[PDB]
RNA sequence: GCUAAUCCCCCAUGUGGACCCGCCCCUUGGGGUGUGUCCAAAGGGCUUUGCCCGCUUCCGGAUGGGCCCGCGUCCCAUCAGCUAGUUGGUGGGGUAAUGGCCCACCAAGGCGACGACGGGUAGCCGGUCUGAGAGGAUGGCCGGCCACAGGGGCACUGAGACACGGGCCCCACUCCUACGGGAGGCAGCAGUUAGGAAUCUUCCGCAAUGGGCGCAAGCCUGACGGAGCGACGCCGCUUGGAGGAAGAAGCCCUUCGGGGUGUAAACUCCUGAACCCGGGACGAAACCCCCGACGAGGGGACUGACGGUACCGGGGUAAUAGCGCCGGCCAACUCCGUGCCAGCAGCCGCGGUAAUACGGAGGGCGCGAGCGUUACCCGGAUUCACUGGGCGUAAAGGGCGUGUAGGCGGCCUGGGGCGUCCCAUGUGAAAGACCACGGCUCAACCGUGGGGGAGCGUGGGAUACGCUCAGGCUAGACGG
RNA sequence: CCGAGGGUAGGGCCCGUGACUGGGGCGAAGUCGUAACAAGGUAGCUGUACCGGAAGGUGCGGCUGGAU
């Protein structure tokens, strides 16, 4: 199934991830199908998060799975507020 | 799209199968010079209706046989000896080239 | 030393026979639906033939054929029967 | 990691005062008044024609020496100002100045570019409040290079901070006195910096 | 003859050097555009339609600077440079983001487009590469 | 050539033949002394130089310098080679390292100590 | 021998789907419809005439694949001829599906100097190193694709495998054994051994991210997140700062007057790597639970391997420097010792009693936790020359014709628009590279944003040049 | 039926090695003569042929890159 899901970047106890659609079968840092965000858990910038909720929403149409603590970020931007 | 190819048909001694020579020229990618190359393409006829000489379209096509990918899509022109000849005249010349 | 994978071969045995009997019995009655076919007798061509497609169309239920294969032996088969008729005729039922 | 050694010699060397001990380098004890020419066993004796090669090693080790930084270090400033888009002499220049231990020389904190490393080194420096102890840092325009608060009773930086009272700096920089505090206002020129070197000749050593 | 092109492009070599004032070089259309751009450039004085023993030919009236002083009075060429670049031998194509500048803008490379003969300055003008036939400087 | 001669033809791409062929490839061979003996060099220099022939691992037999004064190699001596001729003793293309395996290094040296494999005297 | 089920089977139901034949549309097997024939199923748990987890048939989506095609992809022609499932046809078998993929028959074809066949070498690319560019070299780490899982063959199960830690068989090898017989497959993580010039801990945790299963709690995860060792690479940092004699001693040189090491040391003040004590993270809030409605939304909670680590605060000791080189190229010179010896050497060359070239010393130059050496790649090498070379005597015109293929080709007109040129558009993944900003105190490293390119697909346009087709010409060529 | 492979037989290519043998490169401190460079003491070189301890000689034809 597609997913949703945080793709880690960045280095070593420096995580920066890329909020990410990819088949479930990749490896977490491999070929994604597309990028819709990106996320710095430490908050050390004026937007550790962002999320084209445009195609965000698409992939949830078509049939995305999140992840957990995707959702939790996807959330923070508004994609289930109705 | 479905790739297409102009050439004559330089053998037809096949059952329903005729043999398509295809040029092309293209800039030497390092000597800038023009060059030609060819490459024979074995072509659908199930009508055995194409014969030697003729100058035919071939088309990109579901596979027929092992060398079979390409069926003929129309005529072009016909009385092509003259180039029928010049593949002929080298093939023969090889013969002259052996030890 | 040991595995879930034990109990997966166990498992693909117990498979292998179904599959195996499933194809075993629609090779026997597709054939013969040929041959009575052949020398038609077209009542009981056609008899087995409907039996020959039931028993298709139920391996295709689960994971002994496709789709598309149990498709393709039912064209072959009814495409064989009818065109041994009617080398004679005529084809008393159906179908079709 | 930097030179530790004798430092006259190297003005000895150069034939020309490097100011690297801050005020014995105006004294009459100064080595460049009492015995100008290079050190060791042959410095008395009547110079050679130097090569082109040697011309140009020596102006850049001039400029090395000066700022008393690593060839390393040297020559990844040079081949950054070199990418650069611009006169390569100019950037490399300024980049040189940019440095945290040399501006906090310039502010006159330290007499020398030595002092102000140990200075910074050892944490008695800020930049826009934030401690930093790097002598490599690259301080940009609008920034703020104090005396760390924490260290602003201490003998040597007041000393120091006394005799420029009232003192100019170079255009690029200002000095709020008593408050102990500088400003990098802009990065600087070769006219700013009239430093004893052609510094077209270190760009003719490192394109051989 | 393989190549009138080069040819003509060498008749005017061979009579610049020896200070002539004209020569003739068979005629041919697509010479004309070519002398067309070297006149309107100014690196000839121009040319005439002439008729040599019946033939159709074209005289190219060369342009030299002033008489020089010292030991070589021989004056200073106006075509200095004239050489083919595309050749039968091996043709040389150009799109408009690839044609030089001869010479650092001083110099004039002839190009045949499908809007005709022109300059590199007229073919970026007009946005148009095409075979690179000669540099003039 | 014209251009069509190249388009037939093209350019010979021409290899580096190796200098160092008994390495195969590596930056030493290790080996073991079958004679340790002195050989004398050619015009115009005279000379007794210090000479051992190596059966390597990589399954050849060379000749290799041994530098610096002195040695203490002999038949069955294990020694690791480097590449390097000796202008000056044909045949000879490697030298013996010194202060590895079965190599000691100078004695007394002290310039030019990491060549000659020498510890830092006290 | 007994028994359960979401296990297997049978019957019904046929929304629908499958197949045959007919017809319509279409155009390779795409869609539609008519008769016949054929095919569905599984329940479980709660807060129980309602929910949630499941199950069945069908259409569609999305994602991931299979197959096919154009073009590109190394060395040897001292490999020049190769080919019987071979090339095509018909029919069948087989598959998810095209195909000699497999089989039977029929025909005599298929391929090659534009290099078949054979031999050698190699996983390919994004990229990487170099280079002014062109080009040359390379494909380790990360990303994509491919291939393999001791050597072979094989199928089974399955949506998917001909399956690294699944099965069968053969072989090589090893082990266990009670001697009757059995077992094994680290090119997973560590680790051992062998080989080698040479390459790591039998570490910690699922806290994060990700995967499988589960309604959920949660379980599993040597993926992974981290810690360990190696100067292996890059980046940052220290071994102090200031003052301090016409200038200690020691050592070196000396014309014996003196010169050098050298502000260097001593010494004085000042700072305070390390170490001590106190505090101490970010990475982590979702899943969950409460209200709402199990949604939207709002509340509440559990949880950190790294780690008592970074980092903060307070205290606080002057606290490792080494390596190469100094004839020329090439930056740095003297004394002794040696005397074609011992030795040096990248090339040219040094050494035979006054050696800036050997060996030490003093001094000097260059770098610095590095400095040298060896190996290999690109550069200098326009020294394989496309950019960008040559062949009278330097290496280089075939002994001379004739002529095959090929390469190349005069003047004018028109048609086509193949090359060629322009515009639009799709593709050109991510990382990297590049400019900018930002985050780790800087940097290295990393994050965010920006700019395109060739090349190829498609659409539209141009016609000078080359090409092609047609017509005409006589200056080339050929005949009288 | 096909079939891993095993067996029998006969071919092709490549590599390592071999009593002995052929010449080659280098060494240099030897023995023999002195063929070439001067008209190099018989102008030289050359294809071929025959011959000689050796450099080389001679025949036949060719070249001048031969002094006077
Ligand atoms: S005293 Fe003179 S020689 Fe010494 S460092 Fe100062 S300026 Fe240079
Ligand atoms: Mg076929
Ligand atoms: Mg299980
Ligand atoms: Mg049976
Ligand atoms: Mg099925
Ligand atoms: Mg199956
Ligand atoms: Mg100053
Ligand atoms: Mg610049
Ligand atoms: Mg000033
Ligand atoms: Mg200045
Ligand atoms: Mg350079
Ligand atoms: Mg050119
Ligand atoms: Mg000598
Ligand atoms: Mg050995
Ligand atoms: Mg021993
Ligand atoms: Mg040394
Ligand atoms: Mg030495
Ligand atoms: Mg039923
Ligand atoms: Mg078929
Ligand atoms: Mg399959
Ligand atoms: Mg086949
Ligand atoms: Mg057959
Ligand atoms: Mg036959
Ligand atoms: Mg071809
Ligand atoms: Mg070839
Ligand atoms: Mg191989
Ligand atoms: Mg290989
Ligand atoms: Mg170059
Ligand atoms: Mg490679
Ligand atoms: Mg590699
Ligand atoms: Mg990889
Ligand atoms: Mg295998
Ligand atoms: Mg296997
Ligand atoms: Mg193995
Ligand atoms: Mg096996
Ligand atoms: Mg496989
Ligand atoms: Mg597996
Ligand atoms: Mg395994
Ligand atoms: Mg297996
Ligand atoms: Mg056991
Ligand atoms: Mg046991
Ligand atoms: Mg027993
Ligand atoms: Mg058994
Ligand atoms: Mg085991
Ligand atoms: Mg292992
Ligand atoms: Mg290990
Ligand atoms: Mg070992
Ligand atoms: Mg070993
Ligand atoms: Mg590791
Ligand atoms: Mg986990
Ligand atoms: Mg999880
Ligand atoms: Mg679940
Ligand atoms: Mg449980
Ligand atoms: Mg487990
Ligand atoms: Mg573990
Ligand atoms: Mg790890
Ligand atoms: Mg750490
Ligand atoms: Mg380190
Ligand atoms: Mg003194
Ligand atoms: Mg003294
Ligand atoms: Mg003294
Ligand atoms: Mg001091
Ligand atoms: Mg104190
Ligand atoms: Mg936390
Ligand atoms: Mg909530
Ligand atoms: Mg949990
Ligand atoms: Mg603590
Ligand atoms: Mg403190
Ligand atoms: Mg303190
Ligand atoms: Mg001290
Ligand atoms: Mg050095
Ligand atoms: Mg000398
Ligand atoms: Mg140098
Ligand atoms: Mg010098
Ligand atoms: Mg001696
Ligand atoms: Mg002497
Ligand atoms: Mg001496
Ligand atoms: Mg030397
Ligand atoms: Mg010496
Ligand atoms: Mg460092
Ligand atoms: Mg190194
Ligand atoms: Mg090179
Ligand atoms: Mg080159
Ligand atoms: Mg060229
Ligand atoms: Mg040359
Ligand atoms: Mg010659
Ligand atoms: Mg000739
Ligand atoms: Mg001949
Ligand atoms: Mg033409
Ligand atoms: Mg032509
Ligand atoms: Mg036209
Ligand atoms: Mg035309
Ligand atoms: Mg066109
Ligand atoms: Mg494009
Ligand atoms: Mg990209
Ligand atoms: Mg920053
Ligand atoms: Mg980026
Ligand atoms: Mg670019
Ligand atoms: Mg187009
Ligand atoms: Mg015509
Ligand atoms: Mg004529
Ligand atoms: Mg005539
Ligand atoms: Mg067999
Ligand atoms: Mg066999
Ligand atoms: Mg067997
Ligand atoms: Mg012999
Ligand atoms: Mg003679
Ligand atoms: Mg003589
Ligand atoms: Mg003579
Ligand atoms: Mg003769
Ligand atoms: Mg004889
Ligand atoms: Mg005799
Ligand atoms: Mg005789
Ligand atoms: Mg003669
Ligand atoms: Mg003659
Ligand atoms: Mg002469």
């Amino acid at each position: 199934m597609v997913k949703i899901r945080l793709a880690r970047f960045g280095s070593k106890h420096n995580p920066h991830y890329r909020i990410v659609v990819t088949d479930a079968r990749r490896k977490r840092d491999g070929k994604y199908i597309e990028k819709i965000g990106y996320y710095d858990p430490r908050k050390t910038t004026p937007d550790w998060l962002k999320v084209d909720v445009e195609r965000a929403r698409y992939w949830l149409s078509v049939g995305a799975q999140p992840t957990d603590t995707a959702r939790r970020l996807l959330r923070q931007a508004g994609v289930f507020r109705q | 799209p479905k790739k297409v190819l102009t050439g004559v048909v330089v053998s037809d001694k096949m059952q329903k199968t005729v043999t398509v020579l295809v040029e092309r020229q293209f800039p030497h990618p390092l000597y800038g010079k023009v060059i030609k190359r060819s490459k024979k393409y074995l072509a659908h006829d199930p009508e055995e209706k194409y014969k030697l000489g003729d100058v035919v379209e071939i088309i990109e096509s579901r596979p027929i046989s092992k060398r079979k990918r390409f069926r003929v899509l129309r005529l072009v022109e016909s009385g092509r000896m003259d180039l029928v000849e010049k593949y002929l005249i080298r093939r023969q010349n090889y013969e002259s080239l052996s030890k | 030393r040991n595995l879930s994978a034990l109990k997966r071969h166990r498992q693909s045995l117990k498979r292998r026979l179904r599959n195996k009997a499933k194809k075993s019995a629609i090779k026997t009655l597709s054939k013969k639906a040929i041959q009575l076919a052949q020398e038609g007798k077209a009542e009981e061509a056609l008899k087995i033939m409907r039996k020959a497609e039931s028993l298709i169309d139920k391996a295709a239920k689960g994971s002994t054929l496709h789709k598309n294969a149990a498709a393709r032996r039912k064209s072959r088969l009814m495409r064989k029967v009818r065109q041994l008729l009617e080398a004679a005729g005529a084809p008393l039922i159906g179908g079709g | 990691g930097r030179y530790i050694g004798p430092v006259c010699r190297l003005c000895r060397r150069e034939g020309v005062k490097l100011y690297l001990k801050g005020e014995r380098c105006y004294s009459p004890k100064c080595a460049m008044e009492r015995r100008p020419y290079p050190p060791g066993q042959h410095g008395q004796k009547r110079a050679r024609r130097p090569s082109d090669y040697a011309v140009r090693l020596r102006e850049k080790q001039k400029l090395r020496r000066i700022y008393g930084i690593s060839e390393r270090q040297f020559r990844n400033l040079f081949e950054e100002a070199s990418k650069k888009k611009g006169v390569t002499g100019s950037v490399f220049l300024g980049l040189l100045e940019s440095r945290l231990d040399n501006v906090v020389y310039r502010l006159g904190f330290a007499v020398s570019r030595r002092q102000a490393r140990q200075l910074v080194r050892h944490g008695h420096i800020t930049v826009n409040g934030r401690r930093v102890d790097l002598p490599s840092y690259r301080v940009r325009p609008g920034d703020e290079i104090a005396v760390a608060e924490k260290s602003r009773n201490l003998e040597l930086i007041r000393q120091n901070l006394e005799a420029m009272k009232g003192r100019k700096v170079g255009p690029w920089l200002s000095l709020d006195v008593e408050g102990m505090k500088g400003k990098f206002l802009r990065l600087p020129d070769r006219e700013d910096l009239a430093l004893p070197v052609n510094e077209q000749l270190v760009i003719e050593f490192y394109s051989r | 003859l393989t190549d009138p092109i080069a040819d003509m492009l060498t008749r005017i070599r061979n009579a610049t050097r020896v200070y002539k004032e004209s020569t003739d070089v068979p005629a041919s259309r697509f010479k004309e555009e070519i002398l067309r751009i070297l006149a309107r450039e100014g690196f000839i004085k121009g040319y005439e339609r002439v008729d040599v023993d019946g033939k159709p030919y074209l005289r190219v009236y060369l342009k030299y600077g002033p008489r020089r002083q010292g030991p070589d009075p021989r004056p200073e060429q106006v075509i200095h440079h004239i050489r083919r670049i595309s050749k039968p031998g091996r043709r040389v194509y150009v799109g408009v983001k690839e044609i030089p500048r001869v010479r650092r803008g001083l110099g004039i490379a002839i190009l045949s487009t499908s809007k005709g003969v022109l300059t590199d300055r007229e073919a970026r003008k007009l946005g148009v590469g095409g075979e690179l036939i000669c540099e003039v400087w | 050539p014209t251009i069509n001669q190249l388009v037939r033809k093209g350019r010979e791409k021409v290899r580096k033949k190796s200098k160092v062929p008994a390495l195969k490839g590596a930056p030493f061979r290790r080996g073991v002394c079958t004679v340790v003996r002195t050989v004398t060099p050619k015009k115009p220099n005279s000379a007794l130089r210090k000479v051992a022939k190596v059966r390597l691992t990589s399954g050849y037999e060379v000749t290799a310098y041994i530098p610096g004064e002195g040695h203490n190699l002999q038949e069955h001596s294990v020694v690791l080679i480097r590449g390097g001729r000796v202008k000056d003793l044909p045949g000879v293309r490697y030298h013996i390292v010194r202060g590895v395996y079965d190599a000691a290094g100078v004695k007394d040296r002290k310039k030019s100590r990491s060549k000659y494999g020498t510890k830092k005297p006290k």
